[PDB]
């Protein structure tokens, strides 16, 4: 285009506002992170198996593996520190890397496809590619539960626990496609943690109109499978301090990791903690702030499964 | 969805009928009641032989689809109605619905668990047993919500994906602009039988033997519709042929917005039945 | 006629008007039927007595014996699916027919026990007919409680049930004293099922005040008792599959029907299938409506078993 | 209602109720309580032959007949007062209250079961034993209303909503309407007995013993006015007096409209006791 | 002039503004009873103590020696009709000729000071005593809880009960500092009851704001402890039936009465009783609110702890 | 609550902790951790015996002192960060917390019983035993609020005794100050793990050898702050030095203040596990 020689050169995703609500800034430490993950993605991408990937939209990674990489750790110094720091951007950076490589493994499936069978197209085809999001598992730190306190809040932290309960799994709107009623344009709006919010402003440049319709119906919509599982930690009674409960921090799943925890089964859950919605800080403003933390899981690795 | 492919979809289905459902047709005369809900039972399989676009077509839209197979239904009637020595004699149904049978397995076609968001929109076979059935309540499928200045929205449909039910609109609903301040429901008040459609909700289960030991199984609603309705009782394991849906609970600002995963089912058949 | 009261004299059915807000006409459809209906009813002496309708407010028809009259057959080809078409409308039409004959019946008798007296006692003579609802019961056609549905609804319908529970009376305001601000008049307003409404404007011409204030110390408003009773499908195992849950639905009873029928006993219900709100959210009408069909019944008979 | 015949109903009953003054007159002065309000029991059937109208009257405006009979009540202790043997000794009661006992019994008048609607309105005797009675409380009974830009002092009764609640009046009393949110009291002032009158709320379980066992236990608030309150013993047969009304609820748009029958006791008698 | 001296002059005390919020006149008939219970004081001032007076915060004083003293009766026939009816005013004044034998026992030991040697205060102590108010002990009127009633409220009475149980102890704003928002001024305004008020008038007279700010922070805010008792009727089987309900009476015991009793433990209580409104009132908000029965014990004597 | 008293109090506090808690403070920035406030102990008779003056200071306005005391901890802690050889080994710390403990013996510092509104905003030692523990809520103490029509930063915090409920001040606090009818405040829109603090509810009651015979325990809420939550266990006898502060919630016109002495966790001991 006029703008951009390459629409992948001057943004990684070709649909870049629809898969990421930040615009692309070359300044930004994001970029940079993006392409350090998409690196080490390459790497790994042999080991990977396209087809399967392309089902389930996520791919589990270790975050031993992600250390080992060389480019991520050569770019950012410590993945974990960055991690804490930034884990909304990192995980998002991670998703979109492995996202790009994936995009660039559909291209060349159709160039192999193409020279293996000749072909009336012969090139200047479309190619299909779902959401991939990166999952990361076995987080180093693998903090106590005890430990969590106001201060561990805001910061990626890896949990070590057993999960007593689980839930029945709840479809969640990751993306609500909203229409501007003035403006013929439909975007999807991804909502903040899982919960509605509004923009204020319409997302097409012609029309700013506050006022939009939620088309639910519209596949534009997008909408997560979500299961919650409430984990506890698990220690010796002898160990734990006597007269006092198992601290049970509630966590959740996304995606394919939905349907992989059974209860009474020792799960690690590597992501990070929020301040709880629905409690009463959060629900009246000029109200006393009673918070809980809830941490959702970048990625779902059990030791029982394992076993 | 093509339109001319649309009327020879129906035409394939149309000379089908003609084959497969001379006995069908026979008993849609049989009984008297147009408004009444009346199944017409066809076999996936062989219709999906006469027309391979059909077969595609089916697994893409299966409401779409089904819609079109109607259509074809209505124009059968009348040309069995001119068949028969007496047009009178014959009785057709304005509620007639395909119904889907015999699916060729597929795993997007039959797939054994309970279904996911993912497949939303796709036709799904699940043998279901149910733990628990919900009362029967019926919801208006239509709502005459009539915009006073416009005088063109009449009938509107009740919206399945917020919650089955309908938003009254302070835009106006038809594209010309004429707002009004008051909005009358004529369905509110008195509901046309055509107007109104029958809900149930049914918590199909899956099987223990299907799930590993250990693990408990899925559980997800499942709407039961007109002639469909009330076939189905709570203990029984029966095949449910349905397209999947989503129901949404009514969004609140800065809060989480619950999505619930449900079926919306074309066809009811008990395998325990079929067992016999 | 332009007066009020030379227009109540001159239609057939003086307090119609409180009952229904439809107005007769030569050319609607209902007033020949209301007309086969008084026919019949005259014919039938044995079956009204004017003190029975006048204590009760109501008249009690076999469907079977209704049909088999000739009257009503040169009327309607069906009387048995016009009911079912119409049931409000044939309700209503049939109501009137018995509420103009206790009319006509009472002033008819007024004049002639005070002719002697004077000109009707030389005083006003007024009806104070009691709201008039005809009942049907033995209602030819049956439908069973699986059979019901919702082209069922808007029908008439007979069906064969146990009454679950019967209800506390509670006070309905059938109608509630209404006084414009403005107008400085209370008029009694008519409300839908004991449903509470306010009129938006004052109904005389000259004061078309908004603001209308309830007055419940005023005799205008009308109280009902409101029973409901829930009525399940009997169960037998020829009938249905054993076990097959009995579908309940509710029994709308007011006036004389309310404590019909003692709980626990199998009884003979036949009404007009009607839908009430069960719930709308919470407190969200337009965004969220919720329709629980129940069927109110006309008139409730013993089982021909039980007796 | 002109009234004026309602106003000779006091000047009847004072005559009527000058023998019960004298037993209750006496010992006024001796009362150490000026405060203190005291109830005058004036027997029903002795109002009914003492004059019909006035029996009459009180059928039909209880509330009405009942507000006139105190203030009679107050006009005969002050003919006593202008009469005494000592002036240290005789007692004023500024409050004087009006009991009614041995009620004519008609099938409308006395109903062991619930009231009906058509009943509601009307003097009611209830024959049950009572469930639960609700500790003594107080109430403002009268209430001093004083706008401040009108600078002139008003009282209205409270009305029988569900808690005895009232609306501050919309215009002042001396010829002006004028409306203030915060209404001064006398109450609020300085202390008064007067304005706080003790208020009671029982609720009685009609008797177990019906002509049929199937027709249920009907339960039905009494509310005890004035002196009244702490008469009653919780778990005995009540004999109760007392006009029957409709206690409204708030009406909500579109909800259905709710109102109970409560009754209002003119006189508490315990039926117990009567059998014991 | 400061007015101070004409102050002086018109009252010798200057604890009335403590003791009450109305600006005082010469007019006003207190003062002359203030003189004659002060001279009876004066006459028991060797009885009493001044220290403890000061530091109780009140006095202990007989009915019967403030009605055998003979000044009080000259100016009052009868101390308890004038409790009864005032019972506020009287207790004020008491305190208040309490407060001024005190002070001047005081100035006299500091003028004898003087005398004996030269003193940097020279007479003139300005005690400034803390509001003290007078106990009246054995009151003659007795008051049970079946006899107190909506009448007996507003009336000083003595009544006989027994402590079914003690509640913690709250606070209760006597004062509250409140700051005119516009002027800047702080003045302590006596909280009329427990309830929260507001005062529009503004300390300065000169400059009046409507406008007040809350300062519960600022020392001008008097918190005064409150024990709420609940005392049951004293039950004897001789006395009453056996098994008749209790008449249970919510009490204030403020200031040096807090604590005072003990649960179980028969208290004679000599007080005002104040109708209390409810917390909850009518349930549903309306202009009307529920009342109970409150007592405030002015004098407590324990009749189990003295025998 | 003399400027110049609390200077002099100030520094004599500084001097006291360096003679004694020099090695407390070094402890306290030693954990790598910073973001907990850090407990620091100081023994008030030997401060008293050091300088009379500002013993009867801090028993005179204990609130105003403490905050002086905490500047002075945390102006130690300064001194000793320059006079520490490594940084890495002994960390800077964010905040830290202060703790009084052995207050001189008199009736009123210390005291069995629950604290008096006499007594209340003044430092005392009280022995409970602990009923209920709340679980671990996170609070942020300091709330930042944005005006957003004069465009400047500034930190207000949730007002302790207002129940921790912070108020929006429509005007700022500093001279460049205009005011703003709606606030948009960074702080509000996002939660902050340093603008939260821990918080727990304890609720203690007296001990049984420390309530009087016949008398029934009261209870009052500690407040814990950061440091002090979750080291209370239930069940555990604690020795709480404290000012006691009453938090009331917020009132409104014509309704009563519900305010209950709420004593501030200063210093925590655990009376069970050591009776000192």
């Amino acid at each position: 285009q006029s703008m951009q020689s390459t629409l992948d050169r001057f943004i990684p995703y070709k649909g870049w506002k629809l898969y990421f609500s930040e615009v692309y800034s070359d300044s930004s430490p994001l970029i940079e992170k993006i392409q350090a993950f998409e690196k080490f993605f390459t790497r790994h991408i042999d080991l990977y198996d396209k087809d399967e990937i392309e089902r389930k939209g996520s791919i589990l990674v270790d975050f031993k593996e992600l250390t080992e990489g060389g480019e991520v750790t050569n770019l950012i110094p410590d993945i974990a520190t960055e991690l804490r720091d930034a884990p909304e951007k990192t995980l998002a950076c991670m998703g979109l890397a492995i996202h790009q490589v994936l995009t660039k493994d559909l291209e060349r499936h159709a160039a192999e496809l193409q020279a293996q069978e000749g072909l009336s197209n012969d090139g200047e085809t479309m190619v299909n590619v779902p959401h991939i999001h990166a999952r990361v598992y076995n987080y180093e730190p693998l903090t106590q539960l005890k430990n969590v306190r106001a201060n561990y809040y805001g910061k990626y932290i890896a949990l070590r626990g057993t999960v007593v309960r689980v839930s029945n799994i709840k479809p969640l709107c990751t993306k609500m496609a909203f229409l501007c009623a003035a403006c013929g344009e439909i975007q999807s709006f991804p909502l903040p943690d899982g919960k509605y919010s509004l923009p204020t402003k319409c997302p097409v440049p012609v029309c700013r109109g506050r006022s939009f319709t939620a088309l639910r119906s519209s596949p534009l919509t997008v909408t997560m499978d979500w299961q919650s599982i409430k984990i506890q930690e698990l220690m010796s009674d002898d160990q734990r301090e006597a007269g006092r409960i198992p601290r049970t921090i509630e966590c959740e799943l996304v995606h394919d990791l939905v349907d992989s925890c059974v209860p009474g089964d020792t799960v690690t859950i590597t992501g990070i903690v929020k301040v709880s919605n629905a409690e009463e800080g959060s629900r009246n403003k000029n109200d006393k702030c009673m918070f809980l933390l809830y941490i959702e899981a970048n990625s779902i690795s059990n030791s029982k499964g394992q076993k | 969805m093509n339109s001319d492919q649309v009327t020879l979809v129906g035409q394939v289905f149309e000379s089908y009928v003609s084959e497969y459902h001379k006995n069908d047709i026979l008993l849609i005369l049989k009984e008297r009641d147009e408004d009444a809900h009346y199944p017409v039972v066809v076999n996936a399989m062989t219709l999906f032989e006469t027309n391979m676009e059909i077969g595609e077509y089916f697994n893409m839209f299966p409401s779409e689809v089904l819609t079109i197979f109607d259509s074809a239904l209505r124009r059968s009637a009348l040309t069995i109605l001119q068949s028969l020595s007496q047009p009178e004699a014959v009785s057709m149904k304005q509620n007639l619905h395909a119904r889907i049978s015999g699916l060729p397995v597929c795993p997007e076609l039959v797939r054994e668990h309970i279904p996911k968001t993912k497949d939303v929109g796709h036709f799904l076979s699940v043998t279901g047993t149910v733990i628990r059935t919900s009362l029967v309540k019926v919801l208006e499928f239509e709502r005459d919500y009539m915009c006073n200045k416009c005088k063109h929205v009449f009938v509107i449909k009740a919206d399945f994906e917020q919650y089955y039910t309908f938003c009254r609109p302070s835009s106006c609903p038809s594209l010309e602009s004429c707002d009004s301040s008051k909005f009358t429901c004529l369905s509110g008040l008195s509901s046309s039988p055509t107007r109104c459609r029958d809900y149930q909700e049914i918590k199909i289960q899956e099987q223990v033997q299907r799930l590993s030991v250990g693990s408990i199984p899925r559980s997800m609603k499942v709407i039961l519709e007109d002639d469909l309705v009330d076939s189905c009782k709570s203990g029984d394991d029966l095949t449910i042929y349905g397209i999947v849906m989503q129901r949404w609970k009514p969004f609140q600002q800065d809060v989480r917005c619950e999505v619930e995963i449900v079926l919306k089912a074309n066809y009811i058949q008990v395998n325990n039945e079929q067992s016999s």
